[PDB]
Parts: C-alpha cells; structure tokens; sequence
C-alpha cells in the first residue's frame, strides 16, 4: 500500500515552534488534499489543518489560528506543519492524514471513485516542558505466578518494552504512562507465568527509549 | 447429430452365417431384419470365436450400432449359436464394454418371447474399433456421421 | 438550457453574470457534492462486491 | 504439468512430484497424456471430481 | 481392513482384465475372477471380462478402476480370487473449497 514516512517529533521548549514533515509515496500525491489532526495524550481528537491539492486553499483550526502554517511540496511529495507559541495545551500526537473532505480539495480526476481514497499515519509525538531529558532506570520486580520490570526516570514518552529479543507474545500487559508532580514518567511491563517456571526457564526483560539513546536489558527472577 | 447418413462397411464375418431373419420383422412380404443390423448365427453347428478389427482413417467420428440378443429358451441359444452363453466385447484405445447374454423367457410381443439389448460405441478419428464375440451377437453393418449439428427432436401430433 | 457551459472545470453546476462591473462565472458547490456523493455510492455498492464460488 | 489428476492420483511414474501433494486448484494442461499401463474409470468425471473437492 | 480413525478413507482399486486366456492362467492359474468389496454400508461385485483390446502401449490387456469410501468405525472387506489390482494404503479426503480447471495458461 502507502508508505510514508513522518519526522519532526520531539520535545519543544514553551514559545518555541515545532516543525512536522510527512513525506509519502506509493499513490498520486498530486491529487489528494491533505489535513493535520492532533491528539493531545488522554484522550480527544482535535482537527488542525487542511490544504488542497494546489494549495490553492489553506484552512486552520479557530485554536491554532493565526499561529501556525500548513505547506506542502509536490515535487518531493512532502506535506509540512508549522506552529509557534506552543504551552502544555498543544503537547501531543500529530496525524498527517487523507481524511474524506469536501470534494474541492481534492483532483479534477478523483472526485468520482468507489474506493475512497484514505489513510492516516502514526502519531508524530511533540511535548512541552523544560527539556530536561534524561536516562531511564530499570529495576526488576518478582517474588501461578507473576513477574515484571519497571522503568522510572524518563521524560520522552516514546518508550518500548520487549522480552528476551522479542519472542513472548502471551499475557503481557504494557501499562499506560503515568505522570506525577514532577515531570519524569514511570511505566511497569507485567506478564502472569503459572507458578511451574522457575527452573524450567528463566526471562530477562529490555527497554528501549529511543530519544535518549538508551538500551537497557536486565534478567528477572526472585531474591 | 441430425442426420442418418450410413455407410457400409465390409467386416470380416468369416465362418458365421450372416443375415439372420425373422417372422415378426416382415419386409416385403418376407421375412426380414434391421436393415442396419446384421444377426449372426451360427454356421455348421459351429461359432467360431469372432475378432473383427475395423480402423476409422477419416477425419470426423463414427457411431457404431450394435446389440446383443437375449433368447427366450436355452435350445433356442444352442439352436441359433452351438454353445451356451456368449461373451460380447466392443472396444477401442480410450473405451470398452462388455455385454453378456441373458437368457430368459420373455413376456411375448409379436409371439417373440426374447430381445434385443442395443447399445452404441463412438470411435474417434484414428481410433480403431475391435469387436469380439463367441455368439448372440447383432452385429453392425456400418457406421453414421455424426455432425456438430444445431438439429434437434419434438414430439408433437401437430400436422 | 440551451447548452453547457465548457469553461468550468471548478465544479458542475454554476451562474453566470452579466452586470454592468463585467461578466462573470462561478460554481456552485453543494449541489455538486450531493451530485457526487449519490455517484460515489452507487459505485461503492457496484465495484468490489464479488462474491467467492469455489467448486 | 504432464499429469491429469487420476495419473497423479493411481501415480503414474512420471507423475510423482505430486506424492501426498495439496492443493487448491489443479490445473489440468491439454498436453497431458498417460505412459503406463492402460485403464479406464466407469464414472471418471465423478471420480475426479470428488478427489479434486 | 478397519477404520479407527476420525474421517472418511478413500481407497482406491481394480480389476484386470487381460486380452487373453492363457494371459489369465499365466498370472492366476485359474479361469476367472470374482471381485466383492464390501463394508456395512456398501457393497460392489466387479468380474474381469477376458477379450483382446486394442493395443495401446504394446499392451493388449485394460484395468478398470473403482473406488470405495469407507466412514469411521466401518470396516473395509476385500474378498477376490484373481485379476484384483489392490491398493496400498488411504486417501485422506477433506470437505475442502479446492477445485481442479483445465487451462494451457501459464
Ligand atoms: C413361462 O410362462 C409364460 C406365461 O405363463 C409363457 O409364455 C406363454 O407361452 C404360451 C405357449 O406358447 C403362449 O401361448 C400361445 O399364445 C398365442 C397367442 O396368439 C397362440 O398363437 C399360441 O398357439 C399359444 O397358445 C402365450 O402367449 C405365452 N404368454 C406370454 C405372456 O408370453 C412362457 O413360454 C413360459 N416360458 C417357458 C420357458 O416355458
Ligand atoms: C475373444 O476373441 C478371441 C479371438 O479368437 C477368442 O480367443 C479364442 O477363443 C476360443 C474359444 O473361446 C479358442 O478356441 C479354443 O482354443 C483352445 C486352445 O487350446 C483349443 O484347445 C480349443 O479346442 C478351442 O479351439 C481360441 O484358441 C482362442 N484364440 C486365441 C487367439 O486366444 C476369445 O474366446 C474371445 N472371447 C470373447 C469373450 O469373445
Ligand atoms: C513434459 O512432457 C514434455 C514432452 O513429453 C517433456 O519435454 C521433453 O523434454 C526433454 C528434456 O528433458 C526432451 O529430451 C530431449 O532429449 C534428446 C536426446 O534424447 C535431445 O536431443 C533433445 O534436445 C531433448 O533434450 C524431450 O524431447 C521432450 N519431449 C518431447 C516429446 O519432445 C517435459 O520435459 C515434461 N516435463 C516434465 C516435468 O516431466
Ligand atoms: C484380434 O485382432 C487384433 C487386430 O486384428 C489383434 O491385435 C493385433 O495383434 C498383432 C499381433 O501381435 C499386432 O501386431 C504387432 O504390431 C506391433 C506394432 O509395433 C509389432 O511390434 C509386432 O511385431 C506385431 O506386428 C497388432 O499391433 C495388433 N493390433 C491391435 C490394434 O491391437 C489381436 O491380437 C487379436 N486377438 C487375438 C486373441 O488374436
Ligand atoms: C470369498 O472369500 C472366501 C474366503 O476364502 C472364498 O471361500 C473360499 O473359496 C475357495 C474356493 O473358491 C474354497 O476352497 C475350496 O473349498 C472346498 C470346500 O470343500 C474344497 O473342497 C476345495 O478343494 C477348495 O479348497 C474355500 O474353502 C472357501 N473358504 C470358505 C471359508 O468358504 C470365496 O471363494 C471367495 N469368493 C469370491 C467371489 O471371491
Ligand atoms: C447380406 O445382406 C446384405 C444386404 O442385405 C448383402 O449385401 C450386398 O452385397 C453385395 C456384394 O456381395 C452388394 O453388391 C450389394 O449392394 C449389397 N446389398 C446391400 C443392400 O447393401 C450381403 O451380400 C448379404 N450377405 C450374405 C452372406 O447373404
């Protein structure tokens, strides 16, 4: 199908301004007006942006208005997202997405079709708050049976949990963030072995925060 | 098919007395047979065991008639073939078939009390059709073209 | 009508004016989204529904 | 490719790549022959079908 | 031969006939054969018909082939005394959504 690649994420101080690119291939680009939605952490679903297939016709959302800037590039296939004057309120997931639109936006040759032309992309993640990012720390927690690993101390929130090089699919629970007074996050990963695995075979757990650069594996088991 | 285009064909029918007739087939005041159908009967109290070979070295298909006849009594058999029971087979390189005599008393039509079972046999351009008795056959006399027609059959006592 | 009008291709349906500040066209627009999306269903239940006869 | 499904199936000796073979569609090629022993099957079409189901 | 299993078993069978007499006393020292497979729900008497075939291959003689489906907990029964062709084993035959077409496409 589509393949598009998404860059520009990260943490931006408060007042500054993000910068977001999707660059896709695979379908006509040329033809398809383009929008930008966000979804702030939590939960809700809030619209940002829409541009046609010219950019003839740029429109904004009331919250951003007058603040940020939509583009794109034909020649590159490359749509682009400007903002500035960003707070907490604006921290979030950045979709670059074919959403159905009024027909305008998009070619002379597609507004007529059976299929319906869609797709949305992965979140392209920006937080705000004094960038003070920094290492996680891993400690392995153990005594049917249970065991896990949790992970404190990291500000970026794109952090991933596998196990033993990524081979146990079964029973694992990945547990949403966590926020406190302070900035830093915390997130545990959990799985629930009946009690008749001790020594038939033993697991180690790996956590990969990737805007810290950081790979740390650690074996679990009780004291 | 459509049509009843016949073509004799002269089988090999050594040592057999062709021909066969009889009183409830009347042609001509005489007595007669299935003008497609040749009745082989014995000849000098003896059936000698019959391989006929027939090729096809045309280029369309050929339907072959042929039938078996079931006597009502078993003097009749021995009467008509001087032995007890035949064996027909009708074969090709890509069919074969087997028929057996089954002698019997038979409900009598036309003061007959015996039949005839008829079967056809289709040979292929190439093909080469093989037939093997020792009695009761009614043997063929040629073959029909057989067309890739658009004919067709409706019963009807419309004029 | 008599006729088309050609010189439109921002749309199907549309006015043209004659005033005394100049002559004019412009398209209108929900009308040929109702006219599209009516196309566009029709299709949607046309094209792609097969259904699978295996022996 | 030189096999109809019955020579397949009895296993003709050249036709047997296809030994304990699975499939969805059998594609029979009208180059196909038999070069083993002669034989026919009463009710073919019935046969082949069942096997091919 | 029984059948323990979960699923029907498709065996696969025939009979020989061959283009001659002494053909026949040559491979089975005796005049004729009588073929009855059977099972509690199905039964089936087969006899060889002796004669000369065309010749295909060099081979005046023919095989006609029959097969027998056999449900779980039924029992396979082969009973003969010559020109039997028997078979070696089972078919395991499916309820599937496969099919076969003939077609010289690529
Ligand atoms: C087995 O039984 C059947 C009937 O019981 C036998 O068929 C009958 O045979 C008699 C004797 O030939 C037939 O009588 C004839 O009727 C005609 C009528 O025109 C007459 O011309 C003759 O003088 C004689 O009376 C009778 O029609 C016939 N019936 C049927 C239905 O065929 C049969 O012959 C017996 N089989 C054996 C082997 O004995
Ligand atoms: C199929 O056709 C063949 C071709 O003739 C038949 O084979 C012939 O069968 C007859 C008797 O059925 C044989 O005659 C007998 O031969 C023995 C041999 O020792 C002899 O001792 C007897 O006095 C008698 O003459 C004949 O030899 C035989 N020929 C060959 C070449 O095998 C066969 O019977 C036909 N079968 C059917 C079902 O029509
Ligand atoms: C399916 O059947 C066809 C036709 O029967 C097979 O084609 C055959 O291919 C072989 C190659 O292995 C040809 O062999 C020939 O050998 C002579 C020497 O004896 C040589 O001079 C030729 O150049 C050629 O190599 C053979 O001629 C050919 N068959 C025919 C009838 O022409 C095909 O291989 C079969 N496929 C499978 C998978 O069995
Ligand atoms: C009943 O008649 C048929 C045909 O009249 C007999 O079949 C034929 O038998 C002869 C003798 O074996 C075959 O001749 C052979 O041809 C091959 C060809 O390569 C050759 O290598 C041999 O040296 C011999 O000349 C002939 O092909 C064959 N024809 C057919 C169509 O099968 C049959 O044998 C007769 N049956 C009896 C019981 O006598
Ligand atoms: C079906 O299978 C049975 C099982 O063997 C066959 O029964 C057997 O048949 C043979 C001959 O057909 C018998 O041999 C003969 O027995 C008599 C008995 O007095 C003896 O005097 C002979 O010298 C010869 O040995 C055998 O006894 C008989 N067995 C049983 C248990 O009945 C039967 O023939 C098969 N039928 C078919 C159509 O396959
Ligand atoms: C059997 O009857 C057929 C026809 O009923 C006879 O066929 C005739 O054969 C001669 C050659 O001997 C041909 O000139 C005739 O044209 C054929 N007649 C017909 C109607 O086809 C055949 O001769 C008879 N054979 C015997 C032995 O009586």
């Amino acid at each position: 199908q589509v393949q598009l690649l998404e860059s520009g994420g990260g943490v931006v101080q408060p007042g500054r301004s993000l910068r977001l690119s999707c660059a896709a291939s695979g379908f006509t680009f040329s033809n398809y007006g383009m929008h930008w939605v966000r979804q702030a952490p939590g939960k809700g679903l809030e619209w940002v942006a829409i541009i046609s297939f010219d950019g003839s016709k740029k429109y904004y959302a009331n919250s951003v208005k007058g603040r940020s800037t939509i583009s794109r590039d034909n020649s590159k296939n490359t749509l682009s997202l400007q903002m500035n004057s960003l707070g907490p309120e604006d921290t979030a997931l950045y979709y670059c997405a074919k959403l159905p639109s009024p027909y305008y936006f998009d070619s002379r040759f597609v507004w007529v079709a059976a299929s319906a032309f869609h797709f949305w992309g992965q979140g392209i993640l920006v937080t705000v708050s004094s960038a003070s990012t920094k290492g996680p720390s891993v400690f392995p927690l153990a005594p049917t049976a249970a065991l896990g690993c949790l992970v404190k101390d990291y500000f970026p929130e794109p952090v991933t949990v596998s196990w033993n090089s990524g081979a146990l699919t079964s029973g694992v629970h990945t547990f949403p963030a966590v926020l406190q007074s302070s900035g830093l996050y915390s997130l545990s990963s959990v799985v629930t072995v009946p009690s008749s695995s001790l020594g038939t075979q033993t697991y180690i757990c790996n956590v990969n925060h990737k805007p810290s650069n950081t790979k740390v594996d650690k074996r679990v088991e009780p004291k | 098919s459509g049509t009843l285009e016949f073509n004799n064909e002269s089988f090999n029918w050594t040592g057999v007395t062709q021909n066969g007739t009889s009183s409830a087939c009347i042609r001509r005041s005489n007595n007669s047979f299935f003008s497609r159908l040749n009745w082989l009967t014995h000849l000098n109290f003896k059936y000698p065991a019959l391989n006929v070979t027939m090729p096809n070295n045309e280029q369309f298909d050929k339907l072959y008639i042929w039938g078996v006849h079931h006597p009502g009594t078993d003097k009749d058999q021995i009467f008509l073939y001087a032995q007890s029971s035949g064996r027909i087979t009708v074969s090709t390189k890509r069919s074969q078939q087997a028929v057996i005599p089954n002698i019997g008393s038979r409900p009598r039509i036309r003061n007959i009390p015996s039949r005839i079972s008829i079967y056809w046999t289709i040979v292929k351009p190439g093909d080469i059709l093989l037939i093997n008795s020792t009695g009761n056959l009614i043997a063929p006399r040629g073959y029909f073209k057989i067309r890739s027609g658009k004919s067709s059959i409706m019963r009807s006592d419309a004029p | 009508i008599e006729n088309g009008w050609e010189g439109m291709v921002d749309g199907w349906y549309g006015f043209r004016h004659q005033n005394s500040e100049g002559r004019g066209q412009a398209a209108d627009l929900k009308s040929t989204q109702a006219a599209i999306d009516q196309i566009n269903g029709k299709l949607n239940r046309l094209i792609g529904k097969t259904n699978e006869k295996f022996h | 490719e030189n096999c109809t499904l019955i020579d397949a199936l009895l296993g003709d000796p050249q036709c047997d790549g296809f030994q304990n073979k699975k499939w969805d569609l059998f594609v029979e090629r009208s180059k196909a022959y038999s070069n083993c022993y002669p034989y026919d099957v009463p009710d073919y079409a019935s046969l082949r079908s069942l096997v091919a189901s």
